[PDB]
């Protein structure tokens, strides 16, 4: 479909029969935009007080998170975890209710598009948690760009236990904004993604936001032909497979590569 | 916690 699928080399996966199916995804943002034709959102929760309906995005954020799950692992059931409001933002506390959920609910992907500046204990003993559970935890490594020789990954990915995914263009190139440090996993594309907007809408987003659900969308697209396979045979098999592009503190391990990691 |  959209560059950053062929990118990933998803397409290989889907003709050869993997396409996710049977994969629960859970997208912990600003909900999903369940009215949208192409998007088949299985079920959710909200923990945003004030914002009752998961299945309604007052940002635009989680539809088009949630479309490029959908565009890599097309037969996987999506849940919208509502944890971010209509401005973006979100407490930790909604957050962790969300991962909680996930965990409780079965999840075998959890996606953060999302992160912070400054980590919590109940942060990493969820994120840790959904771990120990059988969760692959996915998120992105956020938009800091540099800080010298300091990492700029936020939380929950600077978590070794989350993988901290960054930002490439259709050239293999490390977007400016793409938050660097020893934490930062892999390389997925984040610049210019085209997907899913709220209202019959598609558009183009950047950030690392846009990274994520693409090795969210790749886990669920492993865990389809390796049914069998724990989260941290997942997650090696991502980080272990891909293609090689600058220094790790700039782009981790390199790019994913979806063909590879599924043997 | 923001929108990445």
């Amino acid at each position: 479909v959209p560059y950053g699928v062929s990118q990933i080399k998803a397409p290989a996966l889907h003709s050869q029969g993997y396409t996710g199916s049977n994969v629960k995804v859970a997208v912990i943002d600003s909900g999903i935009d369940s009215s949208h034709p192409d998007l088949n959102v299985a079920g959710g929760a909200s923990f945003v007080p004030s914002e009752t309906n998961p299945f309604q995005d007052n940002n635009s954020h989680g539809t088009h998170v949630a479309g490029t799950v959908l565009a890599v692992a097309p037969s996987a059931s999506l849940y919208a975890v509502k944890v971010l409001g209509a401005d973006g933002s979100g407490q930790y506390s909604w957050i962790i209710n969300g991962i909680e959920w996930a965990i409780a609910n079965n999840m075998d992907v959890i996606n953060m598009s999302l992160g912070g500046p400054s980590g919590s204990a109940a942060l990493k003993a969820a994120v840790d948690k959904a771990v120990a559970s059988g969760v692959v935890v996915v998120a992105a490594a956020g938009n800091e760009g540099t800080s010298g020789s300091s990492s700029t990954v936020g939380y929950p990915g600077k978590y070794p236990s989350v993988i901290a995914v960054g930002a490439v263009d259709s050239s293999n190139q490390r977007a400016s904004f793409s938050s660097v440090g020893p934490e930062l996993d892999v390389m997925a594309p984040g610049v210019s993604i085209v997907s899913t907007l709220p209202g019959n809408k598609y558009g183009a987003k950047s950030g690392t936001a846009m990274a994520s659900p693409h090795v969210a969308g790749a886990a669920a697209l492993i865990l389809s032909k390796h049914p069998n396979w724990t989260n941290t045979q997942v997650r090696s098999s991502l980080e272990n497979t891909t293609t090689k592009l600058g220094d790790s503190f700039y782009y981790g391990k390199g790019l994913i590569n979806v063909e590879a990691a599924a043997q | 916690a923001l929108a990445l």
